[PDB]
RNA sequence: AGCUUGACUGCGAGCGUGACGGCGCGAGCAGGUGCGAAAGCAGGUCAUAGUGAUCCGGUGGUUCUGAAUGGAAGGGCCAUC
RNA sequence: UUGAGCCUUGAUGGAAGUGUGGACGCCAGUCUGCAUGGCUUUAAUGUUUGAUGUUCUAACGUUGACCCGUAAUCCGGGUUGCGGACAGUGUCUGGUGGGUAGUUUGACUGGGGCGGUC
RNA sequence: GUUUAUUAAAAACACAGCACUGUGCAAACACGAAAGUGGACGUAUACGGUGUGACGCCUGCCCGGUGCCGGAAGGUUAAU
RNA sequence: UUUUGUAUAAUGGGUCAGCGACUUAUAUUCUGUAGCAAGGUUAACCGAAUAGGGGAGCCGAAGGGAAACCGAGUCUUAACUGGGCGUUAAGUUGCAGGGUAUAGACCCGAAACCCGGUGAUCUAGCCAUGGGCAGGUUGAAGGUUGGGUAACACUAACUGGAGGACCGAACCGACUAAUGUUGAAAAAUUAGCGGAUGACUUGUGGCUGGGGGUGAAAGGCCAAUCAAACCGGGAGAUAGCU
RNA sequence: AGGGUGACAGCCCCGUACACAAAAAUGCACAUGCUGUGAGCUCGAUGAGUAGGGCGGGACACGUGGUAUCCUGUCUGAAUA
RNA sequence: UAAGGUGAUAUGAACCGUUAUAACCGGCGAUUUCCGAAUGGGGAAACCCAGUGUGUUUCGACACACUAUCAUUAACUGAAUCCAUAGGUUAAUGAGGCGAACCGGGGGAACUGAAACAUCUAAGUACCCCGAGGAAAAGAAAUCAACCGAGAUUCCCCCAG
């Protein structure tokens, strides 16, 4: 009595792993009560393909926009900047919508502060390339051109 | 009727054979049990009278298939 | 008392005695051995009781057999329990 | 909880000083860790494997109450309570077993038996 | 009171009383391969078995043997 | 007939007539007989059907050895001067007979065993429901009232109406004797006898079925029977007996 | 062939050999219609609580034997040309 | 088919017939009481009692038909539980009982033989039980053979006591 699981399940469960359980536990609890199913061979492919059409399928369907920064590998036109201050140094900060101002017409338009560098944001030269939140993995690269007026 | 609804097992007749090799008519009869099986396919408890083995056959063939028989054979269930 | 293993193995003319199963006696033949200088004697004990058929099975021996064939199991044969 | 195996992090095969439990410690050591300060003899986990014990429920029991079939002391489904992997039943197995069964239990013999004999 | 209807009515059976022993109720026990049923619509002042056999005065010793009850060491011991 | 022996006073038979016991099948061997003869002969089946076909096969012409094997020899043993069993006599197939084997195997006969049925219209026990017990005695408890006690106790009348209580018909039984005993009768008649408000007696119907019932227990009863009913079946049981 | 008829019948009777016969209902054959029904080729698939095993019985002429084969009450349990 | 007829004991009576509706024989139909599977309920067989539909110049009542059980199907209904199941009614089909042997299966003795007796035998016999056909069963190889080959099942003779 092997059977494959549905839900988690105490000392064996795993959403679909391949356990061998005592007959009784099964035909008396696990099954007829939605938690497992006979390992009927017809099934070990029925619940093995998913392990293919998914764990190797949709785990690949993720890669369709590498780094998301495709043809943006040559920086972006500096429409304005991101500010400055302290007669030479830096003084001004980025509002909850002020790192787009420069790259404010490139890809698509948004306006939120998924902050990534929990520092006082260094005040020096100007043009830097960290990463920012583009996704749960990849990154991106561009620069920042101030405004002399 | 000590009979296994699923496998057809009834009682049989045999001897006892002593050390002296003594014939004594008798009966082997099935390990029956009549169990309450869940169907879901029918949201209900069909409660067959089954022999261990009859049980094992359900654990393999699947209840929906075993009830497929009987139904198709004329039996109640 | 000395030396010994004839308390041998294969056979056996010819007799006894039994309804039978069987038991018994036997010179002589072959091989091989003991004692004797030698002729020779020895196939247990002066003789006559001291025993248990067949079956089943054990043990050793032996290619006799051995179900397609080679093997083997089992079987036979000899010895024996 | 517990007998034994494997995987491991501590025992056999960023210095010196002001400071600590356990010890076959060659009989008098030194350690094994505890603070700091410019493949084989050893302890706990993750475990794998059997034993013992609590409890659990979900097989199973219910000759408790109720609902419906149903104007029904059967049965059947359903709910609830108690119990509960026990009890019970199938196969196998040891014991018991004139309760029941089939038989056996000799012959010679101055009748049979006893005695004696074979 | 009962009994051998058809050779035995008794000193035999039975009897109220007594004891022992089983039984917590789905009772023990019994009919029955089972379902079902009696026990009992009873519940230990009840129900079963065995014996004794009104009542009076009484009922001693023996637990080796057989039988029965109890015993969580060891010995021996079945399937497996 | 059985017997050592039967007029025997041991068995059997009243007499007569009819019936009434060594058969049949298949094998197998021997004798007789017929055919063919180192050969004989087919079976099933076919059929042109008592022919003819069909030689599958069986027996015989070769044995010895457990066997392999050898072969008029072979086995025994290393081998036998030898020994055992063989080589020197014709078979086979019908037919009739004699024996045997298997079958009921010459005819009749048990007590019994097993299987399936039929029986509680007799009887045992129980269940339901109905009926019966002339007549005559004894006179428990309790009750009243007197006497009685401090009050209870107690006590006398009366009252009451208990009881597997008494006597005794019906009714139920069945202790003795005589009769009967090819009876009136397969268990009674007659004269006596026990119970007779009870553990009584009886009607109707019900239920318990054979290793079963029921049994105040005799192995009693279960349809004139019971240490295991009756009927059919196994069945022509078996019968070293008569 | 056989039977009967006043005793034994080829030629008296009824028959027998032989040759013939059905409006109807049916039997069986064939030829057709109806409802069906599936036919032929190519490409596939190819019988699991099964075979096997432990235990207990039973079937095989075979009485557990050295016992193959088969069925299965109980417990188990493959491979897949 | 016909010149004779109305079965027999068993006459007689009253009749029918003789060239086609006497009788007789055969094919098909009609009628076919009650009881019996028995079927509306019952029941001590041949008898008792119904319900529902009908139906009468005399539409009280009394005559005629249907109404058992089970199974498959279908329609309509329809609980605990709201769906759904169970359940309920109605309809159409079928079954039901009987009876030789032979057949297949389920169970399955004993006497007896072994000169006792338990393994063994009698025997898978008798007997009970179920089911079926004109036959039944079996059947087209996971069969034999034996290094050549055969080619399902059934039956017969041999092999061989
Ligand atoms: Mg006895
Ligand atoms: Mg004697
Ligand atoms: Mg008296
Ligand atoms: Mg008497
Ligand atoms: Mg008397
Ligand atoms: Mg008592
Ligand atoms: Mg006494
Ligand atoms: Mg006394
Ligand atoms: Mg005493
Ligand atoms: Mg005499
Ligand atoms: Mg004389
Ligand atoms: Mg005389
Ligand atoms: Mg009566
Ligand atoms: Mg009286
Ligand atoms: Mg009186
Ligand atoms: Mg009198
Ligand atoms: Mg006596
Ligand atoms: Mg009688
Ligand atoms: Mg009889
Ligand atoms: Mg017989
Ligand atoms: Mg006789
Ligand atoms: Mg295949
Ligand atoms: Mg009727
Ligand atoms: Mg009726
Ligand atoms: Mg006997
Ligand atoms: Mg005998
Ligand atoms: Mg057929
Ligand atoms: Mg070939």
């Amino acid at each position: 009595m092997q059977v494959i699981l549905l839900d988690k399940v105490a000392n064996l469960g795993s959403l679909g792993d391949q356990v061998n359980v005592k007959a009784g536990y099964a035909r008396n609890f696990l099954v007829p009560q939605g938690k497992a199913v006979p390992a009927t061979k017809k099934n070990i492919e029925f619940f093995e393909a998913r392990r293919a059409e998914l764990e190797a399928k949709l785990a690949e369907v993720l890669a369709a926009a590498n780094a998301r920064a495709e043809k943006i590998n040559a920086l972006e036109t500096v429409t304005i900047a991101s500010k400055a201050g302290d007669e030479g140094k830096l003084f001004g900060s980025i509002g909850t919508r002020d790192i787009a101002d420069a790259v404010t017409a490139a890809g698509v338009e948004v306006a939120k502060s998924e902050v990534r560098l929990p520092n006082g944001v260094l005040r020096t030269t100007g043009e830097h390339e960290v990463s920012f939140q583009v996704h749960s993995e990849v990154f991106a690269k561009v620069i920042v051109n101030v405004v002399a007026e | 009727s000590r009979v296994c609804q699923v496998t057809g097992k009834r009682p049989v007749t045999g001897n006892n054979r002593s050390h002296a090799l003594n014939a004594t008519k008798r009966r082997f009869l099935p390990n029956l049990h009549s169990h309450r099986f869940w169907v879901e396919s029918e949201k209900r408890f069909v409660t067959l009278r089954v022999s261990a083995k009859g049980m094992r056959v359900i654990d393999k063939k699947g209840i929906d298939t075993v009830l497929a028989e009987l139904r198709a054979r004329g039996e109640k269930y």
